[PDB]
DNA sequence: GAATTAACTGCCCCCCCCCCCCCCCGTCCGACTGA
DNA sequence: TCAGTCGGACTAGACGGATTCGATACAGTTAATTC
DNA sequence: CCCCCCCTATCGAATCCGTCTACCCCCC
């Protein structure tokens, strides 16, 4: 998909400079035409003028002009989408989770976000004619609940090899902000060194809840979130991968004596609800039943469906 | 004739509406045409050329501009009237103390003028009585105490609420 | 299991500079690693510069990085489970 | 032991009033309803 | 016959607060350096 | 070719967080 950086240096580029912009976190030339200037400014051996040359250079080789409505429809026509190993929530989503574009899941606890993303972490891999995607997932955890056993269970049920599902899964643990920002450019490094399809990042704000408190925080924590969030999306248009994060929710103390008996919303506020493509909202059911509801979308129309947890991770309810 | 005796022009620049008042402007103005000249925006050209670093020349052409129209009013006997816009005071001196917005352009601009207003509404936080709040205050004069007022604005035009000046 | 913090001398870290650490509640390399560089910060005596030096060291020394999940599993099933003196919980559990 | 140089921190004071709901996660049954 | 859906009583209803962020030079105090 | 002497402020941003149970009636 991507071009490699290691292309420029053919069009006049110095190696040294190519070198630089790969430290800088640019690995293709996809990734520099995007940038905006002031980006490849603040690099220590980079000037002005070079800037100028290596946008110039980036321009020529990538397309970034007007495109007619038919252009653009017939290549929207077979982007991929994976399977959330449920009948329903497919017909709901007409399809399945598109790639390309941002994704997000938020509900109270047990509510089956984890599962779902773990569901959705072993049917990546399956052929494209059976709902898969062809490629390797990205799992980042910031909460210590990744469980390999729920990934073989969906794999036993879907007929695969154990081993071989666990080997194409790629982990790593968060710790803070910064270090859960820091992940996101060994992952561009990996992405563009193999095919990778998805990218989970459960959970994506659970972090801010505790390294931001107060009121007097809320600027910063909003700024960090809204730079991680541009990450993602520049990272999702450059590699076309899905990227599926999970959110939490925060209690509506003032009432105002409203039907819900029980209200609550997402957090993030503002900027996290204009960044996201794609949301859904989980509530509990009965017994193990649940309900997925859509939230925000371009093209589906507001809309439930039921789904249930099995021993086999995510599927139809079962009578 | 109320149509007919009205005439409207168009800038887009600092220079062009240097030229416009120093050209064009006088022409009307001397052979009788008009006897008021109304600025839409002189804030607007200002705001698009000059930085933080760049107040020097800013403030030359604010002086010519104002030596400018001051003359042409003086001369002619021809009120002039500016409309300006404005920005907030970002708490961290002009005689604003508590007032969350305060004129633009500096006070190089504040030091050409005579009789400074204000017009400001208060948004639906003080607004939610039903009708929107609208305030029009006089900041300085050298013949009017600091006063203000109410008015709305109707199918007919604006209109002052009676028996509401303040003291 | 842990390793003590006083293994940063070794790294080009000041003793004092430890010894404000182990004042502010940090006892390990881990704990210090896994600190954000805000909460370092806001320790009275330590400017950015040296903040972002001692957690490159201790960085060297931590794995922060991206494994498979087979490692994962593999460590994971190495883990001890405490009985609660019931059958009936150790085997719903 | 000490003259000498180098590195981290710091610069500050006003808001004390109080209608305000808003777009449902109600929990569910009685009955309507058209097929 | 048969389940989706409009409209709604269901024993009972009130409650309040919360803070930060600028772009900058020189002295004070503590820490490292070679004689 | 040489002399003596100066200027002026700007923009707004960004949501969080659940507590609390009460109260008996009625004969063949
Ligand atoms: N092996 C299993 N078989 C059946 N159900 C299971 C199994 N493992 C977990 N569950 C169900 O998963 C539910 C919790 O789901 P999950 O871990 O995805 O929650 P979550 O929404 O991610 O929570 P959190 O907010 O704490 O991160 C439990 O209530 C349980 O019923
Ligand atoms: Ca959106
Ligand atoms: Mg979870």
């Amino acid at each position: 998909g991507p071009q490699p950086i290691s292309r420029l240096e053919q069009c006049g580029i110095n190696a040294n400079d190519v070198k630089k912009l790969e430290e800088a976190g640019f690995h293709t030339v996809e990734a520099v035409a995007y940038a905006p200037k002031k980006e490849l400014i603040n690099i220590k051996g980079i000037s002005e003028a070079k800037a100028d040359k290596i946008l110039a250079e980036a321009a020529k080789l990538v397309p970034m002009g007007f495109t007619t409505a038919t252009e653009f429809h017939q290549r929207r026509s077979e982007i991929i989408q994976i399977t959330t190993g449920s009948k329903e929530l497919d017909k709901l989503l007409q399809g399945g989770i598109e790639t390309g574009s941002i994704t997000e899941m938020f509900g109270e606890f047990r509510t089956g976000k984890t599962q779902i993303c773990h569901t959705l972490a072993v049917t990546c891999q399956l052929p494209i004619d059976r709902g898969g995607g062809e490629g390797k997932a990205m799992y980042i955890d910031t909460e210590g609940t990744f469980r390999p056993e729920r990934l073989l269970a969906v794999a036993e049920r879907y007929g695969l090899s154990g081993s071989d599902v666990l080997d194409n899964v790629a982990y790593a643990r968060a710790f803070n902000t910064d270090h859960q920002t820091q992940l996101l450019y060994q992952a561009s490094a990996m992405m563009v060194e193999s095919r990778y399809a998805l990218l989970i990042v459960d959970s994506a704000t659970a972090l801010y809840r505790t390294d931001y408190s107060g009121r007097g925080e809320l600027s910063a924590r909003q700024m960090h979130l809204a730079r991680f969030l541009r990450m993602l999306l520049r990272l999702a248009d450059e590699f076309g991968v899905a990227v599926v994060i999970t959110n939490q929710v925060v209690a509506q103390v003032d009432g105002a004596a409203m039907f819900a008996a029980d209200p609550k919303k997402p957090i993030g506020g503002n900027i996290i609800a204009h960044a996201s493509t794609t949301r859904l909202y989980l509530r509990k059911g009965r017994g193990e039943t649940r309900i997925c509801k859509i939230y925000d979308s371009p093209c589906l129309p507001e809309a439930e469906a039921m789904f249930a947890i099995n021993a086999d991770g995510v599927g139809d309810a079962k009578d | 004739r109320f149509g007919s005796q009205i005439f409207i022009e168009h800038v887009a620049d600092v220079d062009t509406l240097l030229e416009c008042v120093n050209k064009k402007v006088p022409v009307l103005l001397s052979r009788g045409m008009a006897r008021l000249v109304v600025i839409d925006s002189v804030a607007a050209p200002f705001r698009c050329e000059f930085d933080s670093q760049a107040s020097a020349p800013r403030a030359r052409h604010l002086q010519s501009l104002g030596a400018t129209l001051r003359e042409l009013s003086s001369a002619f006997q021809s009120p002039v009237l500016c409309i300006n816009q404005v920005t907030e005071a970002m708490e961290e001196p002009l005689g604003f103390w508590d007032e969350r917005v305060s004129p633009a352009l500096g006070i190089t601009w504040a030091n050409q003028l005579l009789v400074r207003l204000l017009a400001d509404r208060l948004r639906e936080e003080e607004a939610a009585l039903g009708c929107p709040a609208r305030t029009l205050r006089v900041l300085s004069a050298p013949h009017l105490p600091p006063s203000s007022c109410s008015y709305t604005i109707s199918a007919e035009g604006v209109r002052g609420t009676p028996g509401t000046q303040s003291h």
